């Protein structure tokens, strides 16, 4: 669409631009026109309009506590109606609409009408249509003066609505002014559609009421004092009579002693409204309903604000102090409920201070909550305390802003630009002691590569498809970086022990298996070695279940089992991992990062200037330990994580594996390139090499197979592993031994 | 545990001119580097501390740290702390 720049206008007909309509606008003062649609099909995108008209004059003061409250209900409900149904935003909505609006007014002082334009939210014309009963129900369920005055007419078919400055009727002098800061024909057009920046779209007496004596008590009540005139109002006289009072004292709507004229009572919109006559701004108007519970619209407005959402799971999250907190144990409604009470008018804060009516609107709004949402979502941001940090942009988002994301953890520490800065000593010796821990050189390239982007996974929501483990000497401080990674990523960040490393994943109630929930990155040190007899070997089944995006888990007195993963997991020892199962899912899924630094103080210095545990050797410092301890560099390392991830992070990243530095998997590879599956047309050179073809099937006597083998491999070095590889490989029968099919790769090669 | 280190050394890799002098004592001189066999590692660890009371722990030591040249072999590159210190 991209906007319409073209107004159709009808006489009682005609198509006129901005600058068209100004000018037919001033020549002609008394021409009536009607601004509508010129296709309803065509351009259905049309801006958010409601007109308002209430026969009562009110003061500079009440109207605007009463335009307030009136933007802030309406501005919510729309919003909340979009959420649930056009598949919006509530805050970029709400924001869109408090933005800049578009206000006229009425030349008459006898009572207050006019028109009101959302600039910048526009939606179809069937969306309008649609919060017909939405409104309706907003109109018949409020105190406001101005919002009860809602006409919710006007969401029709081909509808038109009254320009600025025209008289609505030939007869009729009165005409809408423009108010300030508009001051343009073009602003007060619900047609003009003018998409830009700043801007959002979405899109797809009764008896009822109550007994007649009730009401006329609540009125009485109202007046405080007695009618003079009392016994004499029915059905017939309710909008005839005067309500003459005894100024016994003095009245509650004016305050003032007494007045010129009596009251008058009179019915609209399912409500009474009580006024004056005569002299208008002499006492205010009041209002009283006919229907609904107090307690019922108050839930509703608390639960249009978009605050009290509940889980995929089942739990309600709250939005309290600019954070999505959320208890199983102490449910927070009730916090939520008396904290919001200064967005609410003041009859409907009195209320939530008693506990008993703050359990009653609290009952009303888990009733209203079915369906659910999804938390935590985008993984491009980090939850901090106090908002979300953006990852992509750099850019931080504090209060409200930070509730368009369903975070539901956060780091535990607040975010402070002054100590986030880039030219620092805490950062230069950060980078020194990175560059102690990782040497730049050449023969490190691409190592310290993979330790940049296995680290800087940290700051991702997504789930990862990789173990990469760290593989180093003693002395080469990986506890260092522990520490500095866990000061960086806050609480996200989890260590744990080998106890998912040997046992069974999910077996029974294990806090592990919980604690992966949303947890950034998982960290275990000081592996159990299998190199000894008696160790465990590295359970493959574990490893191969921690790969999964799902955890599935349930602990001690509990039912839920299900957990989103997001976890990096990091193994750090100074022994060689040994799995016992092996497969090629766990060749392409095994990460290796090398630790080539040593760390040792200068009295034992000689002894690591010879040492091959290590390809360097430099001096330590017990004084630095505690350092990382005290949260020194967090920000800077911070800093460091965001520009690796930035440049790591192409549209799509992914954690390679590195099947190259485990020795154990070494023999598997060495197999592999010098032996693999038996190719029917080549028997001549099978003949001529020795080996012999029977049934279809190439086939060497084992004893010949491990004759020639003997050479290639040392068979002393792995013969359990050859062993074990025979017999899962293991076709037996076949002449008088067993069957064996292989091709030597070395021997195939040479003819 | 504790006291495996005590008597033990790292080995002597920038050692390749005393590498050949211990050569001649025992020692095969491979891969640039002296290393003594297996066996001979065995028993010289069972002379340097009562082999009543220590038994598989040297053995699970010299696995863990200590290689024989090559993938698998009957040498150890265990470093005696009274023999690779003497050039
Ligand atoms: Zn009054």
């Amino acid at each position: 669409i991209r906007g319409n720049d073209v107004i159709f206008v009808l006489k009682t007909v005609e198509a006129f631009k901005c600058d068209e309509l100004e000018r037919y606008i001033d020549n002609n003062p008394e021409c009536t026109l009607f601004e509508s649609l010129r296709d309803e099909e065509a351009y259905s995108i049309v801006r958010i309009f409601m007109d308002v008209d209430l026969d009562a004059c009110l003061d500079e003061i009440d109207y605007l506590t009463a335009i307030q409250d009136f933007i802030i209900e309406v501005s919510n409900c729309v919003a909340r109606f979009a959420f649930t149904e056009c598949g919006a935003i509530h805050e970029n909505v709400i924001k869109s609409m408090r933005s800049n609006f578009s206000l006229t007014k009425s030349t008459n002082r006898d009572k207050t009408s006019f028109h009101i334009i959302f600039l910048d939210t526009y939606t179809t014309m069937d969306t309008l249509i649609a919060m017909k009963r939405t409104l309706l129900e907003l109109s018949r369920s409020s105190e406001n003066p101005l919002t009860r005055s809602i006409d919710t007419a006007v969401y029709r078919r081909k509808t038109t609505l009254r320009v600025v400055g025209t008289r609505k009727n030939p007869n009729c002098d009165t005409i809408h002014v423009m108010q300030p800061p508009h001051d343009n024909i073009e602003d007060y057009l619900f047609t003009y559609v003018d998409m830009n920046n700043n801007s959002y779209y979405f899109s797809l007496w009764e008896p009822g009421f109550i007994s007649f004596e009730d009401a006329i008590k609540r009125v009485s009540k109202i007046f405080i004092n007695s009618i003079i005139n009392f016994n004499d109002l029915d059905e017939n006289n309710f909008t005839t009579v005067p309500l003459v009072i005894d100024y016994v004292t003095p009245c509650a709507l004016c305050k003032k002693r007494s007045h010129k004229h009596p009251h008058q009572l009179s019915l609209e919109n399912g409500a009474i409204r009580i006024y004056k006559t005569g002299n208008p701004h002499s006492c205010k108007v009041k209002i009283v309903p006919l229907d609904g519970n107090k307690l019922f619209n108050i839930a509703q407005r608390i639960l249009d604000t978009n605050s009290v959402l509940l889980t995929e799971r089942g739990d309600h999250i709250v939005w309290i102090n600019n954070s999505w907190k959320f208890n199983s144990e102490e449910p927070l409604i009730t916090k939520l409920i008396l904290s919001i009470r200064h967005q609410l008018p003041k009859e409907y804060s009195s209320e939530l201070l008693c506990p008993r009516k703050r359990k009653t609107v609290e009952a009303n709004i888990r009733d209203m909550l079915v369906d659910s949402v999804e938390t935590d979502t985008y993984p491009d941001k980090l939850p901090f305390k106090n908002g979300v940090l953006d990852l992509v942009d750099g850019m931080f988002y504090s209060g409200d802003d930070a509730k368009k994301y369903t975070c539901t953890v956060s780091t535990g520490f607040k975010f402070d630009d002054t100590k986030f800065v880039e030219d620092s000593p805490e950062m230069e010796e950060l980078m020194n002691i990175i560059n102690d821990i990782q040497p730049l050189t050449d023969e490190n390239k691409k190592n310290r590569e993979l330790y940049e982007k296995t680290l800087s996974s940290c700051l991702c929501g997504a789930t990862k498809g990789c173990l990469t483990f760290f593989f180093g000497e003693t002395a080469t401080g990986k506890s260092t970086t522990k520490r500095l990674l866990k000061s960086a990523i806050g609480d996200l960040f989890v260590e744990t022990g080998q106890t998912i490393l040997t046992d069974v994943l999910d077996k029974g109630p294990n806090p592990f298996i919980a604690n992966m929930h949303l947890k950034r990155s998982v960290f275990c040190s000081e592996l159990p070695d299998f190199a000894c007899s008696g160790s465990k070997k590295i359970r493959s089944d574990n490893i191969k279940k921690l790969t999964e995006p799902c955890v599935i888990g349930r602990p001690c007195f509990s039912n839920k089992i299900n957990n989103r993963n997001h976890a990096t997991i990091i193994i750090d020892t100074n022994y060689k991992p040994v799995f016992d199962r092996i497969d090629n899912a766990l060749m392409r899924r095994i990460a290796v990062v090398r630790f080539r630094t040593h760390f040792s103080q200068p009295s034992g210095r000689e002894a690591a200037e010879n040492n091959d545990a290590y390809d360097k050797v430099k001096l330590l410092d017990e004084g630095l330990d505690g350092k990382i301890q005290n949260n020194r560099y967090r920000f800077a390392f911070l800093y460091l994580l965001v520009k690796w991830y930035k440049k790591y992070h192409i549209p799509i990243m992914k954690l390679y594996p590195t099947p190259e530095e485990i020795p154990d998997f070494a023999f598997y590879l060495k197999i592999g390139t010098l032996l693999v599956s038996s190719h029917i047309p080549l028997m001549t050179d099978l003949s001529k090499k020795g080996y012999i073809l029977y049934d279809n099937v190439v086939t060497l006597p084992l004893t010949t197979f491990q004759q020639k083998i003997s050479k290639y491999f040392n068979s002393r070095l792995f013969g359990h592993d050859i062993e074990s590889f025979i017999n899962r490989h293991k076709k037996f029968a076949n002449v008088s031994d067993e069957y064996l099919q292989y091709i030597f790769i070395e021997d195939i090669s040479s003819p | 545990y504790l006291k495996i280190g005590t008597l033990l050394v790292s080995s002597s890799v920038k050692h390749i001119p005393l590498m050949t002098d211990l050569s001649k004592k025992g020692y095969i001189l491979y891969d640039n580097v002296v290393t003594l066999p297996l066996t001979t590692f065995q028993q010289k660890i069972s002379k340097y501390f009562n082999s009543r009371l220590f038994g598989h722990d040297i053995e699970s030591f010299i696995n863990r740290h200590k290689k024989f040249a090559n993938v698998s072999d009957e040498y150890l590159q265990y470093i005696f702390i009274e023999d690779i210190s003497s050039p």
